[PDB]
RNA sequence: GACCGCAGCAGGACUCCGGGGUCAGCAGCCUCUAGCGCGGGAGCGAACGCGGCUCAGGGAAGUCGGCAAGCCGGCUCCGUAACCUCGGGAAAAGGAGUGGCUCUGACGGCGCCGGGUCAGAACUGGAACGGACGCGGGGAUCCCGACUGUUUACUAGAAAC
RNA sequence: GAAUGGACCAACGAGGAUCCCACUGUCCCGAGCCGCGCCUCCGCGAGCCUCCAGCCUCGGGAACGGGCGAGGGCCGGCCAGC
RNA sequence: CUUCGAUGUCGGCUCUUCCUACCGUCCGCGCGCACCGGCGCGGAAGCGUCGGAUUGUUCACCCGUUCAAGGGAUCGUGAGCUGGGUUUAGACCGUCGUGAGACAGGUUAGUUUUACCCUACUGGCCCCGGGGCCAGAGCACGGCGGGCCAGUACGAGAGGAACGCCCGCCGCGGGCCGCCAGCCCCGCGGUUGCCCGGCCGGGCAGCGCCGCGCCGCCGCGCCCGGGGGCCCUGCGCUGACCGCCUCUAAGCGCGCACCCCGCCUCGCGCCCCGCCCGGCCGCGCGCCCCAGCCCCGUGCCCCGUCGCCGAGCGGCCCCCGCCCGGGGAGACCACCCGGCGCGGCGCUCCUGUACGGCGCAGAGCCCUGCGAUCGCCUGAGGGACGCGCCUGCAGAGCGCGG
């Protein structure tokens, strides 16, 4: 089907789930759950978060 | 004097009592129209809600700004496994209403029919249709009462038995239901087509189409005594009330000097007799097929129907919602009058994700590569 | 000055709700008086939602000839998540809203910040002037 | 722990002695010693009540009235107005920091041994630090009484005395 | 209306007012929860009331009756709520 | 007049009902009705009559909006609440009084007790098969807009309709949980003080506090609500009385958001069937029409009073377990299920990377001693109340009714 990324978790959101933001800039973040919202908004960096794709390709885990 | 400003009273009067429902599950009540040479058909099917999913659909409504658009709407799975036919009743109209002329069974009842008839299996005497199974299959005795129908009786129903076996379901009896043949040209039309399905199994995509609206009729989610802000929707009074803010402040006047049935009261929330109607059927397919809702994916979340099961085999997707919680059985009637305004169902996407939890796999394949 | 049939939205903002100014128009924040085609019911306080035409008033941080007047607006964004049919839930970070007439045309030249399509498909004038539909 | 109040009544009863840790603290919280398991128990986890929590978006639109709740709060450094009997106001208003480590500095008696406070710096931790606890919300005015005091035990703490 | 004291408010106030900012389930509009009560059980066990009786509608009547006139309902016994 | 050995005393909140003397919506008809609008009238009480500033206020008044009738119910509504008003005792001020005090002048401060009884109502119960059928009772979809019509009829312009069909919305109603928010029972992570010697892992601070969070509830989310009948007020048809005319007098058509019915909610009884298929009882059928009334204005007149067989029809009665365990059900019961379950094993999801080991990490100090942290093994470990399985222990009364 179609899907979407989350900005924060980078992992695949399908149809019908999750929630979108629209930054004051006019970036649209698109959120997988309420917790890949809450990390964002608590201004928790997702490199620090393990599960996160930026962690992970941060210690070369995933690409 | 007046209320002073004008408010609808909070609560239908045409839903009370509001007691739990003294019917075993939900019952058809009325069944569709019988209309005289329609093509013949059966009215209703006995289903078990399994679950809800959420589906990407085409809507072509015209004049709807979601015309040529793409909408994701809530769709309920109920299982429906294949119906054992079991006997076949007539009810002749009469000064006084449908009056049964009478009901001829099969000359062999499977066994959760008969579980039906028994408070335990195990310990009953296990005398049910004894005698009947002797003077049936003898043939004769089944043509001699059919032809009784065929002679005295307009309205030919057909008495199906649900099979819970092919159910996740723990009862092990049949629920016993009975289904209007309706469209004959002639009563021996109905009767006729009655034979061919007795002792035999009827199956939902016989019953109903996909594009169809079909009656949902269950008993509802029971939440127990309940006050009357929960049960009725009555305001909940000011913080400060001594005696708490959970209560209808007056239940009345001085006259009339006693207290009105229309007055909100605390009782018994939830286990009613609800119908609801004009529910459009999304699909109808088997989970033996391991396509069924690709557009592999098969019915099953992955992690599977919570609080429901496997749902093997045959499966309905309404649109919308239907009465009661998974586990409990649904009886679902052709509608009684249908909306004409409905989009045709055109799904592009079915949610397979678990449901237990919030899953992002559609299948249990893709989270094994992306655990890898 | 609507143009169409919306489907409905969840209004966040009820009456009280001071909402920002998304133009140049020289209000800075718009406090929300009351909502048009509203038919209530007892007790329940007027609601907007993002796309729906309010009257609003501008408080003491505005240019002096805005304030002291009921003056028509739309709502262009609101904080409370909403979701449209095609299954999106979408929200913005704050609640704010274009002075306009109901004629529809608009006091400021410019608006600010993202505006939700709701707004920009009922209302013409919006979506042309903002820079971007979200 | 037996007194006095109907009683072996969450009522009222004058003293003496008073460890540790966190702390400015005889505060709160936890404890050593000592005492000790309170007109009973089980089951259930309805409504409603009482004692507490949490709540999206809005933010007093509720109401006689912001009642009740919440907000604020410790310390250190800045930064503080009108008015004013020049004493105040004032913690005005408003900010910023605060942890854990690893170390530096200063401060005495004077071979050598204290003290636990003050600064300053690295380096660290989902963007976290008075981490529980304890613990002003603030401001602009109007009336009245100058104030601190006193008051109808058992419905009026007030502008009354 | 001027020691039946007049006017004047610095500082003080569990005093009486009006507003503003923050703040919140006060409200829109309620929902979920944790204890304890309730509830059921074992054991203990009162108070207060009480001519009788104990369903209504209308009429007439100390002008607003449970009893009276004429209608309409109603096996009998309980429980939790109110 | 009735109540003083006491019927609690305004407004608000909350909640139901009722009326019509109808404001909007509906149906007709009339206008000084071109249209749009207004306005008068008859039927019509189904729905709607809202959010606010001041006031204790009903009222008043103003602002706003889908533009906003009026009332009754012991001036509905205190063992429902509030105490703001009112109306005790404290206290001011003005007037009045020699004074004590007064005020139908203002101001402020001021215990709102009791249900466990009867009734009513709301649910629940008093063991007795499966399917159904229907007496009675309840009852629920209104309003507003957009689009096409249509810038059209109409107006010689400004303006500006309609029927129909379609799409939405508001208010209501009944559900539901896939999403998205709330909430989280004992899950995982973070952290404070004190305690268990330190580490690991814990406990206490009545869930210490914070971050997420499953199942499940939930709304702020989602789904669903399209119909018939008789007909008022009347407009018409044929048509008289009343050598005409005429909706009416016979006859007839159409006809309202109202009413009745359906659908829906409850349901006493009954029905069919199954097990069982057994007794007991009764003895009697033309139809129409009344201005054809087709031959009338009779008959029965004995349910014991001699009638009682059978046949055939019509009846009537009989008949049908619990405990226990779980639940999708629950105060207790009831309901719905039933050789449960308990413990594992997978899957799924929740949290966020376990202890330990390691290091070519680490501000350093200094000394091969310490060091918060760091990466690696490690999307790890821990957890589960959902799904699939059982490889292990188990699990269906000789208990009570019958």
């Amino acid at each position: 089907p179609r899907i979407e990324h989350c900005s924060f978790c980078s992992k695949p959101v399908y149809p019908g789930k999750g929630i979108c933001f629209v930054r004051n800039d006019s970036r649209v973040f698109r959120f997988c759950t309420s917790k890949c919202h809450r990390n964002f908004k608590m201004k928790r960096n997702p490199r620090k978060v393990r599960w996160t794709k930026t962690y992970r390709l941060l210690h070369n885990k995933d690409m | 004097s007046h209320r002073k400003f004008s408010c609808c009273r909070k609560g239908n009067l045409g839903y009370l009592p509001r007691k739990r429902c003294t019917r075993g599950r939900g019952r058809c009540k009325t069944f569709p129209p019988d209309v005289q040479g329609a093509p013949i058909h059966l009215t209703a099917f006995l289903g078990y809600k399994a679950g809800c999913t959420h589906v990407m659909r085409f809507i072509d409504h015209r004049g709807s700004n979601l015309h040529n658009r793409q909408a994701i709407d809530q769709a309920t799975i109920i299982d429906a496994p294949p119906m054992i036919c079991t006997a076949i009743i007539g009810y002749a109209k009469t000064p006084k209403g449908l009056r049964a002329v009478t009901t001829v069974w099969a000359a062999h009842i499977a066994e959760p029919a008969m579980r039906r008839f028994y408070r335990n299996y195990f310990h009953a005497e296990k005398t049910a249709f004894s005698t009947y199974m002797k003077k049936a299959a003898d043939g004769t005795y089944i043509k001699e009462q059919l032809g009784r129908l065929k002679q005295h009786a307009d309205v030919i129903r057909i008495v199906a038995h649900t099979q819970p076996a092919l159910t996740p379901l723990k009862q092990k009896k049949a629920d016993i239901m009975e289904i209007q043949v309706n469209g004959g040209a002639n009563v021996a039309e109905k009767v006729d087509y009655a034979y061919a399905l007795m002792e035999k199994p009827i199956s939902i995509k016989d019953v109903f189409s996909v594009g169809a609206q079909i009656d949902t009729i269950s008993i509802t989610r029971g939440r127990g005594f309940e006050g009357v802000v929960t049960r009725w929707g009555v305001t909940r009074l000011p913080r400060k009330t001594r005696r708490g803010n959970r209560k209808v402040a007056c239940i009345g006047a001085w006259h009339p000097a006693n207290v009105q049935y229309t007055v909100a009261r605390a009782g018994q929330m939830g286990y009613f007799h609800r119908t609801d109607t004009n529910k459009q059927v999304f699909m109808i397919d088997t989970a033996e097929n391991p396509r069924c809702c690709t557009t592999d994916k098969s019915i099953n979340p992955v992690g599977g129907f919570v609080n429901y099961g496997r749902v093997q085999g045959d499966f309905i997707m309404i649109k919308g919602t239907c009465p009661g919680p998974k586990r409990r059985p649904v009886v679902m009637r052709n509608a009684l009058l249908p909306h004409r305004n409905c989009p045709p169902v055109q799904l592009q996407w079915i949610s397979t994700a678990s449901k237990f939890g919030h899953g992002i796999f559609e299948t249990v394949e893709e989270r094994r590569q992306f655990y890898a | 000055g609507g143009i169409g049939n919306k489907f409905r939205i969840s209004c966040g903002l009820p009456v009280g709700a001071v909402i920002n100014c998304a133009d140049n128009s020289g209000a800075k924040s718009l406090n929300m008086i009351a909502v048009k085609n509203w038919k209530g019911h007892l007790n329940r306080f007027p609601k907007a939602s993002v796309g729906d035409m309010v009257l609003i008033t501008v408080g003491r941080d505005g240019k002096p000839e805005l304030r002291r007047k009921v003056t028509p607006a739309v709502v262009v964004r609101q904080r409370k998540v909403w979701r449209r049919k095609d299954g999106v839930w979408i929200y913005f970070q704050d609640n704010a809203g274009v002075i306009i007439n109901p004629k529809g045309e608009l006091k400021g030249s410019s608006i600010t910040g993202p505006v939700a399509k709701e707004a920009a498909d009922r209302w013409p004038k919006i979506s042309t002037t903002a820079e971007c539909v979200h």
